[PDB]
RNA sequence: CGAUAGAAGAAGCUGUUGGAAAGCAGCGCGCAAAAGGGUGAUAGCCCCGUAUUUGAAAUUGUUUUCAUACCUAGCGAGAUCCCUGAGUAGCUCGGAAAACGUUAUUUUGAGUGAAUCUGCCCAGACCAUUGGGUAAGCCUAAAUACUAAUUAGUGACCGAUAGCGAAACAGUACCGUGAGGGAAAGGUGAAAAGAACCCAGAGAUGGGAGUGAAAUAGAUUCUGAAACCAUAUGCCUACAACGUGUCAGAGCACAUUAAUGUGUGAUGGCGUGCGUUUUGAAGUAUGAGCCGGCGAGUUAUGAUAGCAAGCGUUAGUUAACCA
RNA sequence: UUCUCGCAGUCAGACAGUGGGGGAUAAGCUUCAUUGUCAAGAGGGGAAGAGCCCAGAUCAUUAAAUAAGGUCCCCAAAAUA
RNA sequence: UUGUGGUAGACGAGCGUUGUAUUGGAGUUGAAGUCAAAGCGUGAGCAUUGGUGGAUCCAAUACAAGUGAGAAUGCCGGCA
């Protein structure tokens, strides 16, 4: 499936570029992406949710009632989880963190699953650093480059490993836009966006994890 | 969550566990044994499975 | 989080009375004297579904015999006309359906007869 | 495995909560049994009773140990079957670690074990060769040094 | 370099639903801002604004650089010269800590009490060899918890029987003398455009005429359900011992979540409530007035087992820490 | 049904028949073993009737045979010597 | 073929459900929601329509459950 380099204007060049083996696999695995994903998607917690249990609740005990000569409980307390003193014995802590944990090997194969899954999506035209060069700060015309190939299905997540100017002035006021670094990937961001763009040199440095 | 001593100074471990007890009438009366007797329990001995799994998850 | 969700029981409710009607007093206006009684009712239910078998049973063995006894003979003696002779499939309820169907019977009662 | 269609492999097997009915399994009865000491309130009592019964425990002596206050020194092994696809002859600690056989921070000596020939001409320098190990290192054609 | 005043700072019209648009449709336009909200429904370009962008009058702080007190500082030869932190080290009756339950080690409530450098103590009793260093004088930045307190910001943060006793003129009223205990709270309507005129009525109050897009937008208040209290529509409906019921059902009124339709019921059969804990209850064993709200099987460190997955012949796997 | 394994429920039992011990063959009585019942499982029958007899209920049915047992009426069932 | 009685119990099939992210949609030319009907389901439920309300929710794969009310001589509130 190889993969022809890509304009600015969104026409297409006399070179279609090979693709690297470093992200081809030889099996699909559903479970690696899965638990990837699984962690990677939790921890938005920021200690938010807190309740006061009965032991947390502020209060002085003391007993009103008699048990004898009255007909309601005895009920000692008055800070239980059923009347209107409060105080939950189950609720939310500010210390649970619900430890997930990836090897190492496993996430290599989740990884290189997912690149070739990725790549052979047929979701990218390669881009190359003469397109990057002549660049205007406008969003204007990253719309139009986006709209001439009318990329509209999915958000489009482009990865990057420089860094420039027009790159940090443009690619910001747009919602259909991402961009990320080429070690600043995770599983999730590439399914969620099941759209994306890429490098001519970022195939030969993936080669090398594979 | 922690290894029980007072209870691990009276057994042994083997491989693929197998925990070994020793054999009564040691220490404070045994003037009751034949020579046999006296001998074989000075041996070792084995348990047995009813509480095999509640003393291997213990101790 | 908090859950939400203080209406599915009030929608639990007015479905279960649904089911229960025609009841008298505070039976038809208390929802917890309401689960009793809907299921008091099922469990009528089910007892007359268990029931009605027999008491039709008995119901045109009467009814039938009730014929019967004008003619002269009673129900034991008249399976017997019907068990030896006459070889037939008809039914006690059949019978008792055909009483409903003048002249019919004399048919039957001449055809033991022949 | 998009989150609109995203599935596993095979999991979500049956969990366990008792607190949300009869019919949904283990409602008020909740399986723990009926009028006990462990089903009552702080139940799963601690590890060490049984309810009164006189335990073995401390009705049985305690087993021998000839050295208190002092630890057996551990030593490196290079078992005999485990090395035969290994090869690096004049074995030293400084090398071990490529292979994953020796420690950061050790300075044990090294025991020969096993009389399971190996298959591969190969000197070796070992503390202690026990002798079904000498045989066995003997008959494949090597040869050994007793260190230390 | 900030902080405690600030300031610059892009980009829309037409028709429509419409009371009102912000929604929709047509064509757009900017974007370094299509971050967030309001704006008469459901606005990137209407505003608040924002990104970006700089500023301190006066005060304070974080340091950098410069000139610069103060003192900081080894190598050779001798000499049984002197010194090297005395009630010191020790020992006894014992505590206190040390993981220890007095034992190495440290300190002392009561006593006695040396030595020197070749000295002392120590190397979990103790001596000997070996080895450490010469306490018993003193300050010492570095990593320290917490946010009472502040800024900027965030929330698979609770949302008015919840969140803090206290969204609110809360620890408030109030109770107990007194320590102490300790209630109740939201949303009119787009803009009050807060119901003018009239009527009855002593007034209060209500009802018509109005405004207001809507008066289920009228001040009670975002809406406004069941228990509870009456009412009328079809039928039954005051000689019958009924957990007021079931199944059939005359007869009557209907005409559908349109269907072998629904509703009531003169009448025949059938017809010892529930959760509880017990040898076992119809139970005359308890408990429940009803309605509605609320109301109780979890987290952390893990282990074991089943299943699943990675890797798997010299395995797997990182804790902490760091980007 | 035998082997391992995880999770267990009872742990204060009662009822019929027999052999019983106790008692006083007085006890639907206490305590033992056996055939069954329940606790774990409905129904039909006998005046009502959990443990007595007949027993083992996926369900709809207004079908058949019928189990013990019953046949003047209640209510289903016949008479003759 | 056994079936399909069943306490405790082991055990399978699952559902509803709030919030997360997509994937989308609907929406003052009608929404969450109230009431009713003479519906769909083996069930945990789903509805359609009408009045009613004049601004928000739903539908399908996954995620974590302060999660699912018959009594607790339950508490609160209203009504007796």
């Amino acid at each position: 499936a190889k993969l022809k380099l890509i304009k600015i204007d969104g026409s297409f060049e006399t070179e279609p570029v090979k693709l690297s083996p470093g992200l081809i696999a030889k099996e699909l695995k559903q479970q690696p992406v899965f638990d990837a994903v699984l962690v990677e998607q939790a921890s938005w917690r920021q200690g938010t949710h807190s309740i006061l249990t009965k032991g947390e609740v502020r209060g002085g005990g003391k007993k009103p009632y008699k048990q004898k000569h009255t007909g309601k409980a005895r009920q000692g307390s008055t800070r239980n989880p059923h009347f209107v003193g409060g105080g939950i014995v189950f609720g939310p802590k500010p210390n649970r963190n619900y430890s997930l944990k990836l090897n190492k090997k496993a996430h290599t194969a989740a990884l290189h699953t997912v690149w070739s899954e990725k790549l052979a999506s047929d979701n990218t035209h390669l881009v190359d650093q003469n397109l990057f060069n002549k660049t205007e700060g406008k969003t204007k015309v990253m719309m139009q480059f986006l709209k001439s190939a009318k990329l509209l299905d999915k958000n489009v997540l482009f990865v990057v490993n420089t860094l420039n100017t027009n790159l940090e002035q443009s690619t910001s006021n747009i919602k259909n836009v991402q961009v990320k670094h080429l070690d600043k990937v995770s599983v999730r961001d590439l399914m969620l966006a099941n759209a994306l763009l890429v490098e001519k040199e970022v195939l030969k440095a993936l080669e090398g994890k594979f | 969550m922690k290894v029980k001593s007072a209870a691990k100074k009276r057994f042994k471990l083997t491989k693929s566990g197998q925990i070994k007890r020793k054999h009564a009438y040691t220490s404070h009366l045994a003037p009751h044994k034949t020579t046999k007797q006296k001998r074989h329990l000075r041996k070792q001995g084995t348990v047995s499975a009813s509480d095999f799994k509640r003393i291997g998850n213990l101790i | 989080m908090r859950i939400k969700g203080g209406k599915q029981t009030r929608v639990r409710r007015k479905k279960w009375l649904k089911q229960a009607s025609g009841s008298f007093g505070t039976r038809h206006a208390s929802y917890k004297v309401a689960k009793q009684t809907v299921i008091q009712a099922a469990k009528y239910a089910y007892r007359d579904r268990r029931n009605k078998k027999r008491d039709f049973r008995s119901l045109w063995i009467l009814r039938l015999n009730a014929a019967l006894r004008e003619q002269g003979m009673t129900y034991s003696v008249f399976i017997n006309l019907l068990k030896k002779h006459n070889i037939e499939i008809n039914r006690k309820v059949l019978s008792e359906l055909a009483i409903k169907e003048p002249s019919k019977f004399n048919l039957i009662v001449q055809k033991v007869k022949s | 495995l998009n989150q609109l269609k995203s599935v596993p492999k095979a999991r979500n097997h049956k969990t366990k909560t008792l607190g949300r009915g009869h019919g949904s399994g283990l409602g008020k009865t909740s399986g723990r049994g009926q009028k006990g000491q462990k089903a009552r309130k702080s139940g799963l009592t601690r590890p060490g009773f049984e309810g009164g019964q006189t335990p073995l425990y401390r009705r049985l002596p305690k087993f021998g140990n000839a050295r208190k206050g002092f630890l057996k020194q551990e030593w490196v092994v290079l078992n005999l079957n485990k090395i035969a696809k290994l090869k690096l002859d004049k074995i030293n600690r400084a090398s071990l670690i490529e292979k994953q056989v020796i420690s950061a921070k050790s300075q044990l000596p090294i025991k020969l074990i096993g009389h399971t020939k190996l298959e591969k001409p190969l000197h070796f320098e070992v503390h202690k060769v026990s002798k079904q190990a000498l045989k066995a290192v003997e008959n494949a054609n090597g040869s050994v040094k007793l260190l230390e």
